[PDB]
RNA sequence: CCCGUCGCUCCUACCGAUUGAAUGAUCCGGUGAAAUGUUCGGAUCGCGCGAGAAGUCCAUUGAACCUUAUCAUUUAGAGGAAGGAGAAGUCGUAACAAGGUUUCCGUAGGUGAACCUGCGGAAGGAUCAUUG
RNA sequence: GUUACUUUGAAGAAAUUAGAGUGCUCAAAGCAAGCCUACGCUCUGUAUACAUUAGCAUGGGAUAACAUUAUAGGAU
RNA sequence: GUAGGAUAGUGGCCUACCAUGGUGGUGACGGGUGACGGAGAAUUAGGGUUCGAUUCCGGAGAGGGAGCCUGAGAAACGGCUA
RNA sequence: GAAACUGCGAAUGGCUCAUUAAAUCAGUUAUAGUUUGUUUGAUGGUAUCUACUACUCGGAUAACCGUAGUAAUUCUAGAGCU
């Protein structure tokens, strides 16, 4: 190519966004934002396919120009905005305030919310280090940036930021013995306790994770996100608690349902 | 006896490589000389009617095998081709339009007719096949 | 003693005609020699820290760092000016015959003055940016054999 | 039952004068558009200054062409010489029996053709055998 | 001293392949859809597996390969 | 290798000087391909064999070369210059 | 509100597989070796200093209008505005 790509192939979006096969040539195209690409829900997957409130992408369009829909407290117009991980979605019309979580099975759920949960979201710092002036300042995941961070920050952390004012009310540091969710990998969705970390010069670190029920998994750091101090989370986790199940009780479930 | 050392692929497979030219099959399809052959790795040929020719039928049977000298248009070759059928020569005229296809044994003469690889399939758009049970007509022009 | 170029060969930063002395001061401060540990457990050659040799492509002393593969291999020609080629030995898989065959590939690697090296000897070299056509390597350790 | 020359028809390649031809890619040397940079230049335009076109100078990238040579893929050719196939051709009878001179291998020579002969060798011999 | 080898883990686009669910009338398919007609509900579902070699991390030390041994210039 | 120039930046990428180096039967170099590579397709005891121009990913091209303006991004051709 | 100036886009998409055999490409790495319109989050303190508008500086040009050239082209020259 001689520059950037506009589009995207219905069979090249992510596997999450779950798109029908045979829906289309073409996909939206995240646009720039705080979040990746492969790792966000654009408004109109939310707006359409999962809340069903458009029937079309002219739908969400209208919708969205309307000034209806808020990310993190601000009104967002944009339909392939990147909304990801711990972003909260409102729409004050409708009394409706969504959390962006994981699910067991690794793809974004629109968990509902309290109005007092909605008026935070979690951060995880990728680094802190001196801009100009010497002013330190810290920069998370999710493409934010704050100055004069409490020095006990640091980089892999957790911060409660609060929306509203957009300051850290509360940070997580992190260790050993916090549950956390992971973000990435074929773990993705699963909530557990961290057991011990592996460090490895020149290389990626690796995270033992302990589930609810005992079960063990590792990950990378870099998929490693931190919701709570100890083994409490400091937010309302979906339905399933990150608790995986295999598939032979997930048929007993189903069947016993059935009956 | 085979070699058999852990530290011994690179001999076999060079070995087998070098191995697989004894054969015949496998050196047709590798040697890259069907271009070089009248069809040119085609499954049919249309060409024009030089001549009518008959050839004798080799022991111990005696026939007059009824066939056409074809000059293909594409490359200009020339080929002997079969016309089946009972009266099917009749059918045939010199400078006609004819297409072409293998004996079915890939390059190679059937039967008691010596050294013909080819038959005639259609003559002027119409396939034999039509003429000789009367279903269509040999266009006039 | 090392001046054998054209030009003046000395360490980028390095003030020498100071009104002061470097006596308290770091490596590379107070025109005192600079060099640097570079990690990954590797430990800095003793000729490096107090040699007086100028060479910019040094891991310890110049302006290279080391990231990415680290490799291992025999010295297999150290005919050049401060550069060896060292040769990797390995096993390639023959799948269909399930064996293997003997291969080997030739990786030219930067060797700083602080090392002495001889063809046949083992040698680890650690990747850096390209320094030459060729040379992406940088020689980190010696084992004289 | 069987071998070869010779005689007829057809088919396939091979050699070949033609200092053969075409195309593509590299090699030697030469010319070299356009553009870019540089030197000079100053139609002209605004307030002694500023901007500045045509043109010009030397370099860089360099198409295109010419010369030399080498590879790769095709292709014409008077004529020559091989092989194969084809119901009922001619001359012999070389191989099959000890095939009527056992056969055959290498080498050399010679005869219309099969073939013959000399030297050494093999049994795949027509002898597993003379302490007779 | 250096490797081969084996175990385990991470990570490793989708589509295709295998495979769970689902009466497009069946089927090839598709990712739908189901209860009841509640001005609704199922947080509806849209699982899971596979993936040569080479690379990364980890446990083992049998079978193997390379290097070394005594002019002590050896160890402490 | 040293010092420079150029580049968005590393680098014989280019220049000056210096050294004689670099690859190769573990097949270099040269030639052929009716050779874009991969995800994959056909057939299936196992091992294998054959195919992959074509809707997904990556690369390249816009009759053949070369040069270039604009621009964040092009050596662009439904842009310009030879 | 046509037209026109200004801004942005046209480097995406679609098409094809000619060239290309460690090359493209796959997996796996690095940039502490660079550029990156845009989106998202943060961040902008000294200009006149003796001229001395900052309650706001100056000169043009399109559309328009009217004199046209050429066989001819979103070929093209003057003139009057803003
Ligand atoms: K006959
Ligand atoms: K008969
Ligand atoms: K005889
Ligand atoms: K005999
Ligand atoms: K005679
Ligand atoms: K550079
Ligand atoms: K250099
Ligand atoms: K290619
Ligand atoms: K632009
Ligand atoms: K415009
Ligand atoms: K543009
Ligand atoms: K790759
Ligand atoms: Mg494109
Ligand atoms: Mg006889
Ligand atoms: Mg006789
Ligand atoms: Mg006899
Ligand atoms: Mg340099
Ligand atoms: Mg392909
Ligand atoms: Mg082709
Ligand atoms: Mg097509
Ligand atoms: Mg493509
Ligand atoms: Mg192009
Ligand atoms: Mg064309
Ligand atoms: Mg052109
Ligand atoms: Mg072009
Ligand atoms: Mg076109
Ligand atoms: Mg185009
Ligand atoms: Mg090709
Ligand atoms: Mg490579
Ligand atoms: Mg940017």
């Amino acid at each position: 190519a001689r520059g950037l790509k506009k589009h995207l192939k219905r069979l090249n979006a992510p596997k999450h966004w779950m798109l029908d096969k045979l829906g289309g040539a073409f996909a939206p195209k995240p646009s720039s934002g705080p979040h990746k690409s492969r790792e966000c829900l654009p408004l109109i997957i939310i707006l359409r396919n999962r809340l069903k409130y458009a029937l079309t992408y002219r739908e969400v369009i209208s919708i969205l120009m309307q000034r209806q829909v808020m990310v993190d407290s601000k009104v967002r117009t944009d339909k392939t905005y990147p909304a990801g991980f711990m972003d909260v979605v409102s729409i004050p019309k409708t009394n409706e305030n969504f959390r962006l979580l994981y699910d067991t099975k690794g793809r974004f759920r629109l968990h509902s919310v309290r109005d007092e949960e909605a008026k935070f979201k979690l951060c995880k710092v990728r680094s802190v280090q001196f801009g100009q002036k010497g002013i330190p300042y810290l920069n998370t995941y999710d493409g934010r940036t704050i100055r004069y961070p409490d020095p006990l920050i640091k980089a892999n952390d957790t911060i409660k930021l609060d929306l509203e004012s957009n300051k850290i009310v509360d940070f997580i540091k992190f260790d050993v013995g916090n549950v956390v969710m992971v973000t990435g990998g074929r773990n993705r969705g699963r909530v557990g306790v961290i057991k011990n970390r592996e460090k490895h010069k020149g290389s990626f670190e690796t995270v033992h994770i302990q589930d609810a029920l005992g079960h063990e998994f590792a990950t990378r750091l870099g998929n490693v996100f931190t919701l709570g101090k100890g083994t409490k989370p400091w937010v309302s986790l979906p339905k399933g608690k990150g608790i995986k199940l295999s598939i032979i009780e997930e048929a007993r479930k189903r069947l016993a349902a059935q009956s | 006896g085979k070699t058999r050392g852990m530290g011994a692929g690179r001999k076999l497979k060079s070995h087998r490589r070098r191995q697989r030219w004894a054969d015949k099959s496998y050196k047709k399809s590798h040697l890259g000389n069907e271009w070089k052959k009248p069809f040119a790795g085609s499954s049919h040929a249309k060409g024009i009617v030089l001549e009518k020719i008959g050839i004798e039928a080799k022991q111990p049977n005696s026939a007059i095998r009824k066939c056409a000298r074809v000059q293909l248009i594409k490359n200009g070759k020339k080929i002997a081709a079969f016309v089946p059928n009972d009266g099917c020569l009749n059918y045939i005229e010199e400078n006609d339009e004819v297409l072409i296809a293998g004996f079915g044994r890939k390059g190679h003469a059937v039967g008691d007719i010596p050294g013909v690889r080819f038959k005639v399939v259609k003559v002027s758009g119409v396939s034999l096949l039509a003429l000789f049970k009367e279903k269509k007509e040999k266009p006039r022009s | 003693a090392e001046q054998t170029e054209k030009a003046f060969l000395k360490q980028p930063g390095v003030f020498l005609s100071s009104k002061k002395t470097g006596k308290g001061k770091r490596p590379g401060k107070g025109g005192n020699r600079y060099f640097k540990s570079i990690g990954l457990g590797f430990k800095t050659p003793r000729e490096a820290t107090e040699g007086t040799y100028i060479d910019k492509k040094c891991p310890f002393t110049g302006n290279v760092s080391i990231r990415g593969r680290i490799l291992a291999g025999t010295c297999h020609s150290a005919k050049m000016n401060r550069t060896i080629i060292v040769r990797r030995n390995y096993l390639h898989y023959v799948k269909k015959y399930q064996r293997y065959e003997k291969r080997h590939s030739n990786i030219p690697a930067h060797i700083s003055p602080c090392f002495r090296v001889k063809e046949g000897d083992h040698v680890i070299i650690g990747q850096c940016r390209p320094l030459s056509k060729t040379v992406r390597f940088n020689v980190l350790k010696v084992i004289p054999a």
